[PDB]
């Protein structure tokens, strides 16, 4: 955990840490990490509101979530040392009261944007 | 140190005893009439010197000293990137040896380091007053440690390059085996030795820790400022006018950011302290343009940008900035739009190029040089350095100075067209790092051409079938670029029977009005989650507060998610179930209409006086300060 | 291989980095580029002399009756067209260069090694005649000893016949001295020479006359097909040279003559950097060499010690060392391997263990723990030992006042009365040492020019806005001492300082060369840019980094620069670019505290280091942030 960040802007982690998990239909992902883009000045449709876009990337390869992303944490390894950080991401988890509370690397698209 | 030369142009004797020669010599070239007294040979001595002395930028003494112009001007085809010129040089023959040496030092810049080295073990070889001897040494040594450098790059490293034989790996080895730079000096002829002390600091590791430890004067809150620039002048000229390889070497890169970046923020400083006590500096040339560019990692730019309000510093010459610009793209197409990829000019070339095409966002560009920018950038850069979303982001930044014109709309819209042709392959998909892809190259189509309408990307719609489902799929998020009858073909592949359809069209765009039927979904799924109680559900909160749903009975699903209660009915929530956390979620557009609300606002506010008074947060700041919320 | 060649190796090497390697090269190199061996001159005069086809004498007998004979120009027409040929350059020529010879003496007429030195691009004045030695344009001289036919393939230009060698001390005394200068007073490597070779022998009989042991036994790289006999090697070794036999070196023909004279070559380039150390008495041995001259510093910045191993290995702030360039055998591995394990430490010798002992207190005073891979909790106290860092005016004073026990008492006292304020004192107090007085000599000439500067900016600021500032014309250097020191140190260039002195001194005392200039504040001031940069972008997006402080490296640097300075009693530690990198570390850690703390302590050593660095201003600054 030496290499956990906490990124406030949007309040979330950084941490090299993959993720096994359980969807609400069974499914099974393997090596599954996030990635979060921090995106104010994101050219918003009218639907859009969130200010931050967050992709998965299972096997090193992004992931196109067409259902309801509803998902539980069952394993989570650390790519500098093997450790499982399971305990330690369902307690930040837990603490955040935000969505994907860790991610693998925040993109920071403010500073950046010609509007910056 | 019989005198002390400012970097204005300008003489002050010290630590002379004897006549004061410089003076004479001053006083001597201000007045012809005491000139025509000097002997024929001493007055040919005289105008070469003060040949010397006008082309070094010696003007007078300090007490002469008046309206002095220190502008510079680096005379080098290397420091304006000419490559096509420097191409053309190298293989015209070469006259004497100092062209055998602009052509070594021309080489190592074009990333022929074989080449390179073996032309100065030629001028060594036929150079035997010393001086090109000596500075093809000290360039063949340092071309040596680039060749091992770059060597051990790309073992270490994206697919395997051998640039350089490992035969001629083994020769150069052995040829600079045991060989000591330390001695290079110490083993000239001592009329060398004292005739050309001042090349002593070639022959050191580092020559730049007296210029880098003078930054600490730019740092000072109590001109420093000029002086320190013009020193980087002097040493961008006289690296590069006398085709030195040093000049490309991490210690002369890390000075001039560093001297740049303290510069810049000690520009900032100056206009916030002058802003604090007047109540209401740093102007940037082609030179400046250029080594922010070639000596800036886009790291470093970027920190530039947040540490300093850069949008404040102003441009000059920037016709001349726009030149350049344009030639980094031609360079950039030649590179990649023909095979003429160098891996070793490339690997040093590519950064230079995304830099200045990064820092070009604050240059304006006229329509056909911001026409070719664009396309290189779009087209010609290679996907290992600006992925999509790198290269929109590049792009983007643009348009800051210069609104989209209808030519670079229509480039985006080739893009666009080639994009989605890729697409035909099940196996092709968008590799992005920023998150950005084609919809948002559409996206900012549609934002300066709202009513633009692409034509062969309505045909490409025109032309899809059930099969190909990722043509289709990629389309949808072009959907406001596609014409009515494009977007009515569109429409037609997907289903929104169920509540996920919904959300999975809303996020692509498929539907952006909430019909009845649709609310109705949106109120069967609440139904079932109220029922299942004993993440959508801030979203269709989120709606009702935007004006997305006119529905007018979700209130029937308040109690049970703080978000969904909190957006519907604001009045009515308990704000010490509110989580500050959730304006870190909203976008501008959200959080300036929970703003407006004129209710709630105040809850908000005080919430977020809250978190700036405990944690001096600078987002939650930032929050309060722009929207009031 | 054996010892003695091991030996005989380590010593060409040494002498080969220290610049003072002689290559004393024979007809033989020539000869293995094919160059005509010169009985095959005496042949063909023997032959148009006689009917048809030689001993030592007969060399220099059947050139001289064809002389007397058959005319200068008929020996020197057979010389021409036997010699006038072009040949190349072996890879033995190339490998002399490449030990780096500090002069090459030879007995060959050819230009090869000439060739080879151009090609190889490195600068010899060749001396081939008596005129060369005066007109000599460069410090490092090829000796053509017999001569050459540069000048032309003429008779008259070489040393041939049995006359000329006769006369050679008559007819060569400027290239002969020279020759005999550049043996007493280098290390020489006879290459391309057999034992029973006349100059060989003729340079041994030179030897001979010269005091007991006033010389350096000269190295001979013996390639004779068959092994050297054991009487012919005692022989000649107690006749003052030590032979690397290149039979016994490797396994080879009788007639490949190339492979036996690359063997030796290879074998002495490939150990130019090979430590040669095997056992753990070895590596404390060389480990000792590298540290006993910085025991006379009180202390040592850590970044400096990468200087002292030849980049070998990166010692961290924070006291880990890592292998940065060492190919050869990891030494700090073993020493901190001796270190951890106590039994090991018995196993070394009674010399060794003592040297290691002190190799452990240098290594434990200067905060060096071990490697990275070993590091734990690594925390160290930032204790300065110095007077004049507390302020103790009243006990520098008393220190001043005492009598000075030794020369170190003398430096000491110098600097607490340049921090003190009394200049002219300590000035005097630091001439007084050099006249005494050599780390601590080359230290109190630094301190002595830093002081004459500082005089001379008070001298200047006094007589300039004294009056102004004071409202009073204030005289605290009597004119008769400004004088007197201009006149002492206006001979003086510091840059130079360094490089006037002893080799060894520049060898051993590397690290403090960097206290001419302001280039020992270079490295630290790079880093910390770089922190600041990295900091500040943490805190411009927010992010909180969780472990390790980014900011812990700049405190660690500022407090080992100030312990280097202080400790030392370096007046550098009054420099204003030392003040401005001091203030500027303090205020990035400072802001980073303070941003830590929304979400560091100040101590006796922070409070210290703003009060003495900080102008009001920037205190204020640092208030307002
Ligand atoms: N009258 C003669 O001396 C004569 C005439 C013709 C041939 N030869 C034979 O031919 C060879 C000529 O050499 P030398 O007798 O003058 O040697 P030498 O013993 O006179 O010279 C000794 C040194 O020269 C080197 N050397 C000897 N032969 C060499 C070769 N062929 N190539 C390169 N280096 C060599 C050795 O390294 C040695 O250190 C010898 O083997 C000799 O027996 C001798």
């Amino acid at each position: 955990t030496h290499d956990l960040v906490y990124h406030s802007k949007i309040n979330t982690f950084v941490w090299d840490v993959e993720f096994d998990i359980v969807l609400s239909d069974s499914k099974e992902l393997n090596k599954c990490y996030f990635v979060k883009c921090f995106n104010p000045y994101r050219i918003n449709g009218k639907c859009d509101f969130a200010v931050s876009s967050i992709d998965i990337f299972s096997e090193g390869k992004r992931l196109l979530i067409e259902n309801e992303f509803n998902f539980k944490i069952t394993k989570a390894v650390h790519v500098a040392t093997s450790k499982d950080v399971t305990e330690i991401v369902l307690h930040l988890s837990e603490r955040i009261s935000s969505p994907f509370p860790i991610v693998k690397e925040v993109v920071y698209l403010d500073w950046s944007h010609p509007q910056f | 140190y019989d005198y002390h030369f400012e970097v204005n142009g300008t003489v002050v004797r010290h630590k002379n005893k004897g006549f004061g020669y410089m003076e004479r010599f001053f006083e001597l070239k201000e007045s012809c009439d005491e000139r025509s007294k000097l002997s024929k040979k001493q007055y040919e001595r005289f105008n070469a010197l003060f040949n010397f002395f006008e082309k070094n930028g010696v003007i007078c003494m300090a007490k002469d000293a008046g309206t002095l112009n220190t502008s510079i001007e680096i005379n080098s085809l290397a420091y304006h990137g000419k490559y096509d010129v420097m191409k053309k040089f190298i293989e015209e023959q070469s006259v004497s040896i100092e062209d055998d040496y602009k052509k070594a030092f021309f080489l190592a810049c074009l990333g022929r380091w074989e080449e390179s080295y073996d032309l100065y073990s030629n001028i060594i070889l036929n150079s035997i007053n010393g001086c090109v001897y000596y500075l093809s040494q000290i360039n063949r040594y340092r071309i040596y440690q680039s060749i091992t450098q770059a060597v051990t790059q790309f073992n270490g490293l994206g697919r395997h390059y051998k640039p350089f034989t490992d035969e001629f790996l083994a020769r150069i080895e052995r040829e600079m085996t045991n060989f000591n730079i330390d001695d290079l000096f110490n083993g000239m002829p001592f009329e060398f030795q004292k005739k050309y002390k001042i090349l002593e600091f070639l022959s050191d590791n580092q020559f730049l820790y007296d210029d880098t430890v003078k930054l600490f004067e730019l740092t000072n809150k109590v001109s420093s400022d000029i002086v320190v620039l013009l020193r980087l002048y002097d040493n961008l000229r006289f690296l590069y006018e006398n085709c030195l390889w040093s000049v490309s070497f991490h210690e002369f890169h890390q000075y001039i950011r560093n001297s740049m970046s303290l510069l810049i923020e000690k520009a900032e400083y100056e206009r916030t302290r002058d802003i604090d006590e007047l109540g209401f500096g740093f102007f940037m040339e082609y030179y400046d343009f250029v080594n922010i560019s070639r000596h800036f990692k886009i790291d470093d730019i970027k920190n530039l940008e947040r540490s300093c309000s850069i949008d404040k510093i102003r441009f000059g010459e920037q016709e001349k900035i726009e030149e350049y610009l344009v030639g980094i793209a031609e360079e950039i197409t030649k590179q990649f739009s023909a095979n003429g990829m160098n891996v070793v000019f490339y690997t040093q070339f590519i950064s230079e190029a995304k830099a200045a095409l990064y820092f070009a966002k604050y240059v304006k560009l006229s329509e056909e040089g911001l026409g070719k920018i664009v396309k290189a950038l779009l087209f010609y850069f290679p996907e290992r350095d600006l992925d999509i979303g790198k290269r929109y982001v590049w792009l983007e930044r643009l348009t800051k100075c210069n609104e989209l014109p209808k030519s670079i709309i229509s480039i985006i819209d080739d893009f666009l067209v080639l994009q989605a042709e890729k697409h035909i392959d099940q196996n092709y998909s968008e590799v992005s790092s920023n998150g950005l892809y084609s919809r948002d190259y559409g996206a900012l189509i549609k934002h300066f051409e709202k009513n633009f309408i692409s034509k062969r990307l309505s045909e490409i719609t025109l032309c899809l079938t059930q099969d190909k489902q990722k043509q289709i799929d990629f389309l949808f998020k072009l959907l406001p670029l596609l014409s009515t009858n494009a977007k009515s073909h569109l429409l037609s592949f997907k289903s929104v029977e169920n509540i996920n359809d919904l959300m999975n069209g809303i996020r692509i765009g498929l539907i952006d009005e909430f019909t009845p039927e649709h609310e109705e979904l949106i109120i069967e799924y609440l139904e079932t989650r109220k029922v299942n109680y004993i993440d959508y559900m801030s979203t269709f909160g989120i709606w009702y507060f935007l004006e997305e749903i006119n529905n007018s009975k979700m209130e029937e699903f308040i109690g049970m998610d703080d978000q969904y209660d909190f957006f519907v009915d604001p009045e009515n929530f308990d704000y010490k179930k509110f989580i500050p956390s959730w304006l870190k979620n909203y976008n501008d557009k959200l959080l300036g209409k929970i703003a407006g609300n004129k209710h709630m606002k105040h809850h908000v506010i005080e919430v977020l006086k809250e978190r700036v008074k405990n944690s001096n947060d600078k987002r939650y700041l930032e929050i309060l300060m722009n929207y009031f919320i | 291989l054996d010892n003695n060649v091991v030996e005989c190796i380590k010593e060409i090497t040494e002498s080969s980095r220290n610049g003072k390697l002689v290559f004393f090269v024979g007809a033989g190199v020539s000869t293995l580029s094919d160059y005509p061996q010169w009985w095959r001159l005496v042949d063909k005069y023997h032959e148009e002399l006689y009917g048809s086809p030689y001993s030592s004498d007969e060399y220099l007998r059947i050139p001289q009756i064809f002389y007397n004979v058959k005319g200068e120009m008929a020996f020197d027409g057979i010389l021409k067209d036997f010699f006038q040929v072009d040949k190349p350059t072996n890879p033995i020529h190339d490998k002399i260069l490449a030990m780096n010879p500090a002069h090459v003496i030879t007995t060959n007429y050819d230009n090869l090694i000439d060739t080879a030195c151009w090609k190889r691009g490195k600068y010899f004045s060749v001396i081939s005649a008596e005129e060369d030695v005066a007109n000599a344009t460069s410090s490092r001289y090829l000796l053509k000893v017999h001569g050459d036919f540069r000048k032309g393939f003429k008779g008259e230009n070489v040393v041939l016949k049995e006359d000329d060698y006769l006369n050679y001390d008559q007819n060569y005394p400027l290239i002969s001295n020279l020759m005999k200068t550049i043996i007493a007073t280098h290390t020489i490597v006879f290459i391309g020479y057999g034992l029973g070779d006349y100059n060989i022998n003729m340079l041994l009989n030179w030897v001979r006359k010269l005091q007991k042991d006033s010389f350096h036994k000269p190295f001979f790289i013996r390639t004779d097909p068959s092994p050297i006999e054991n009487e012919t090697l005692i022989y000649y070794e107690n006749k003052g040279l030590r032979i690397i036999d290149a039979a016994s070196l490797i396994d080879s023909n009788e007639y490949d003559y190339l492979e036996r004279y690359s063997a030796v070559m290879d074998l002495l380039i490939e150990s130019q950097e090979n430590k040669f150390i095997t056992k753990d008495d070895e590596v404390i041995d060389y480990i000792y060499g590298k540290i006993s001259p910085l025991f006379a510093l009180q202390y040592i910045r850590k970044i400096d010690l990468k200087h002292v191993f030849e980049y070998d290995y990166h010692f961290e702030v924070n006291g880990t060392v890592v292998r940065h360039k060492n190919k050869g055998f990891g030494y700090m591995e073993r020493f901190f391997e001796l270190k951890e394990s106590c039994d090991e430490r018995s196993k070394l010798s009674k010399k060794q263990y003592e040297r290691f002992n002190a190799l452990f207190n240098f290594f434990e005073k200067n905060g060096v723990i071990c490697m990275a891979k070993d590091a734990g909790t690594l925390n160290t106290s930032i204790e300065i030992n110095s007077l004049a860092y507390h302020g103790k005016y009243d006990v520098m004073k008393k220190f001043i006042e005492e009598q000075s026990v030794s020369i170190e008492d003398d430096y000491k006292k110098a600097f607490f009365l340049a921090c003190l304020g009394r200049w002219e004192e300590s000035y005097d107090l630091y001439s007084n040492i050099i006249l005494n007085s050599g780390c601590v000599y080359y230290l109190s000439q630094i301190n002595r020019y830093r002081i004459y500067q500082s005089i001379t900016q008070a001298v200047t600021q006094f007589n300039g806005l004294g009056l102004l500032t004071f409202g009073r014309h204030y005289k605290p250097f009597t004119d008769e001492f400004l004088a007197r020191i201009e006149r002492e140190m206006t001979n003086f260039n510091i840059d130079d300082l360094f490089n006037g002195m002893p080799f060894e001194f520049q060898k051993k005392y590397k690290i403090l060369e960097f206290l001419s200039d302001n280039q020992f504040l270079y490295d630290d001031t790079v880093k910390l840019f770089e922190l600041t940069n990295k900091v500040r972008s943490e805190m411009s997006e927010g992010s909180y980094s969780f472990g390790m402080s980014s900011d812990i490296v700049v405190l660690l640097r500022l407090y080992d620069n100030l312990r280097f300075l202080y400790e030392n009693c370096l007046w550098s530690v009054s420099f204003h670019e030392f003040h401005q990198y001091i203030r500027n570390s303090m205020s990035l850690l400072i802001e980073k505290a303070e941003y830590e703390r929304t979400r560091f302590f100040m101590e006796y050593y922070d409070f210290v280091n703003i009060s003495r660095h900080f102008k009001i201003d920037d205190i204020k600054n640092l208030e307002r942030s």
